[PDB]
């Protein structure tokens, strides 16, 4: 059923820096033109992130299975609608409920059942060179569907499945958790004219869904379709795409919104002395002066319990 | 009482098809469930297929898809259409008719017809 | 419930309804039943209650066993046919199908399971119809002496006796943990221009309600002035602020 | 029990159990009005519901 193909490079992990991303809308409230102080599980900004590449060139076709520690801050760059969704679970062998969020060639599909998914699975569209055309031809991920809970269908549409040349010009930022049973799913996307770099700017991620489900999932991975001529093990492509991912931390931020209720600025109180003073101000904006923020605090060490010299114990042998 | 007579058995090469017929006689109004049992050499009797009066049917996993059970009320007969026969299918097949009033067993059994599938 | 068909006699069928909104009083408000038995809760007063799922045993019986299939009961079922949890959490409703489960001229399907040697764990489904053995020698797949069917026939007729009468039976043990289905929400019209102690989209509070000029986000429900104090309400529904 | 428990169960003692409201403490109320879990009032043939 599954066959995990060779011709895949082994590469050391590449890395980025997270400058001013990892922002999301927590509630649904108005908040208009306000500085509001608050914490939530986030990345820090100006942190330092891994990079993943799936390049044609091997094809550096990367499909490792990636954790669900605390959530995920997911940045994805696409070119041909190559990633279609992601697949979360612990065993990915039907032993534990796992879900697939995926966007197959007509629809957004999500079926939750205990599917003994494969290790690094996928399906491959079959291309035609005589007359250029692609349609999905394979479906090799899963095996069994016995326990199923959730379901969701999308409005049937049509996608081109054509592979464009040139630069990347598709920014897809996602944040997924399943914390406090809340399957807590933040995402949007945005058009670009770069090739491969990290942009500055804002944008906070919107929610998609908040399911109070309460499950244990510890890993997750993507589900993406691809195109084929040149054999089953040679005549396919990884597809020009890159996708980069983060693990969230408890950080307290100062909250901008606009003249509307849209987030217009934020900081990292757990990063920087000056972000923390800005927390203390409640203000973006800093006057000349010096400002007392907190009191430092000297770390415990070498926890010790030291009884005295021992002298006279029971003669248990006498018993 | 009820009388069950089987027919249509014989020898068929593997991959062929056979249709068994069970004609019910006597007091037909008493019959309730009709189904087909088979007893392969050296094995125990098993329920291959049964059909309800309403038309509800169920089959064993081995025969499901290959075998179909139907009824002809006017003919007072139940049929077992066997398609894509395998050598495993070789056995004596019994038409079984339940009695309505009685502890609802297969109160009436047919003589049994032998179907042999050559390889 | 309005379902036309229930399972066979030996094959009590489990059904669940979840991931929707259910109005439970109308189900209570039918009065077309010879059996309406809810334990722990009334057939009513569930609309303010949300549950994850409930499992319904579906089958066709005679009227004599409209009682016999229920938790906390004892008899041939509790030993030989069907055991149910001692801590049952739910309800049993049923309604007669006396003229409705026999076919004209007699459904020539009729067979019946009461008894079976085996044993039953709580909420276990058994269908076997094997000849009953109390132990003298192996039956060798043969009925006859000391190899006898442990399942008398009911034998349903359109004029079935009340003990004989077919009944539409539903056995509900309620499952809750992520509840899905409750009553509608309860609720009222939408009214404006009056100082009111409100429940805004489940948000209980007080104030005067008036139209909002504010521009809410498509999911945006409410807005709170500084100090986290509500400022406007989106009609939860027409999404009008 | 030695003075109030009887063979078969002392059903000699009987109590109303349901109320249309929450009852105040130390308020004895023994009215025998037939409880109405309807819907339709019965006025008066006891039975189901
Ligand atoms: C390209 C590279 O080596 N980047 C590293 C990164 O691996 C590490 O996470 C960070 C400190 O956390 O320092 C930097
Ligand atoms: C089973 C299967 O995939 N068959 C293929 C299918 O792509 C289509 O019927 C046609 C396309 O030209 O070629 C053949
Ligand atoms: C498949 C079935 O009948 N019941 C399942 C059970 O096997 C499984 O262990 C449990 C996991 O939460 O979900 C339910
Ligand atoms: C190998 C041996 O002789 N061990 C014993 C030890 O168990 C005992 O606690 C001690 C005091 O009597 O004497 C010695
Ligand atoms: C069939 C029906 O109920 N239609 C109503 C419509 O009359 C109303 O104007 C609208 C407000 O959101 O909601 C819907």
């Amino acid at each position: 059923q599954c066959v995990n193909l060779t011709t895949r490079t082994q590469l050391p992990p590449a890395y980025t820096n997270s400058f001013t991303r990892g922002v999301y809308y927590p509630d649904k409230v108005f908040r208009s033109s306000v500085l509001h102080s608050t914490q939530d599980l986030f990345l820090p900004f100006f942190s330092n992130v891994t990079w993943f590449h799936a390049i044609h060139v091997t094809k550096r076709f990367d499909n490792p299975v990636l954790p669900f520690n605390d959530g995920v801050y997911f940045a994805s760059t696409e070119k041909s609608n190559i990633i279609r969704g992601w697949i979360f679970g612990t065993t990915l062998d039907s032993k534990t409920q796992s879900l697939l969020i995926v966007n197959n060639a007509t629809n957004v599909v999500i079926k939750v059942c205990e599917f003994q998914f494969c290790n690094d699975p996928f399906l491959g569209v079959y291309y035609h060179k005589n007359n250029k055309s692609w349609m999905e031809s394979e479906f090799r991920v899963y095996s069994s569907a016995n326990n199923c809970t959730f379901e969701y269908v999308s409005q049937p549409f049509l996608m081109d499945l054509e592979g464009k040349q040139g630069n990347f010009k598709n920014l897809r930022e996602f944040v997924f958790k399943n914390i406090d049973g809340y399957f807590k799913i933040y995402s949007k996307h945005t058009p670009i004219n770069l090739v491969r770099d990290l942009p500055q700017g804002f944008s906070a991620l919107e929610p998609l869904v908040d399911l109070p489900i309460g499950i244990n999932i510890t890993r997750f991975q993507t589900l993406l379709a691809l195109h084929r001529s040149g054999d089953s093990s040679s005549g396919w492509t990884a597809g020009a795409a890159a996708y980069y991912v983060g693990y969230l931390q408890p950080r307290t931020f100062l909250l901008k919104y606009n003249e509307n209720g849209t987030i217009t600025d934020a900081v990292d109180c757990a990063l920087d002395p000056l972000s923390e003073t800005k927390c203390t101000l409640k203000s973006f904006t800093v006057e000349k002066g010096i400002y007392q923020t907190s009191n430092f605090r000297v770390q415990p060490t070498e926890s010790i319990v030291r009884f005295p010299n021992i002298t006279n114990l029971c003669p248990f042998g006498e018993v | 009482q009820v009388q069950l007579v089987e027919s249509g058995g014989g020898s068929v090469q593997a991959g062929g098809s056979l249709r068994l017929s069970c004609a019910a006689s006597g007091y037909t109004y008493s019959t309730c469930r009709k189904g087909w049992y088979r007893q392969a050499p050296g094995k125990e009797r098993e329920l291959v297929a049964s059909i309800t009066a309403d038309g509800a049917t169920y089959y064993l996993d081995s025969v499901k898809g290959r075998l179909t059970i139907s009824q002809d009320n006017a003919k007072n007969t139940v049929y077992l259409q066997m398609n894509s026969l395998k050598p495993e299918d070789t056995a004596v097949y019994y038409c079984a008719a339940s009695v309505k009033d009685f502890t609802c067993t297969f109160n009436s059994w047919g003589q049994g017809t032998q179907v042999t599938v050559s390889s | 419930f309005n379902a036309t068909r229930f399972a066979s006699v030996y094959a009590w069928n489990r059904k669940r309804i979840s991931n929707c909104v259910a109005d439970y009083s109308v189900l209570y408000n039918s009065a077309s039943f010879s059996t309406f038995k809810c334990y722990g809760v009334s057939p009513t007063k569930l609309n303010d209650l949300c549950f994850t799922n409930v499992y319904a045993d579906s089958f066709v019986i005679r009227g004599d066993e409209v009682r016999q299939i229920a938790p906390g009961q004892t008899g041939k079922i509790a030993d030989y046919n069907y055991k149910l949890p001692d801590d049952f959490t739910g309800c049993v409703i049923a309604w007669n199908s006396n003229n409705l489960d026999s076919k004209v001229g007699g459904n020539y399907n009729y067979l019946y399971r009461l008894f079976r040697k085996s044993n039953l764990k709580p909420f276990e489904r058994d269908i076997s119809t094997e000849i009953y053995q109390a132990g003298s020698t192996p039956c060798n797949g043969v009925e006859g002496f000391n190899c006898y069917f442990p399942l008398q026939s009911y034998g349903f007729q359109p004029t079935n006796g009340v003990g004989y009468q077919p009944y539409r039976v539903v056995v509900l043990s309620f499952e809750l943990l992520p509840a899905t289905v409750c009553g509608p929400k309860k609720s009222t019209n939408l009214v404006k221009n009056k100082c009111v102690n409100f429940n805004f989209n489940g948000l209980t509070g007080t104030g005067v309600l008036t139209e909002s000029n504010k521009k809410f986000l498509p999911f945006q429900q409410f807005g709170r002035d500084i100090a986290d104090t509500t400022d406007a309400v989106r009609d939860p529904q027409t999404l009008e602020i």
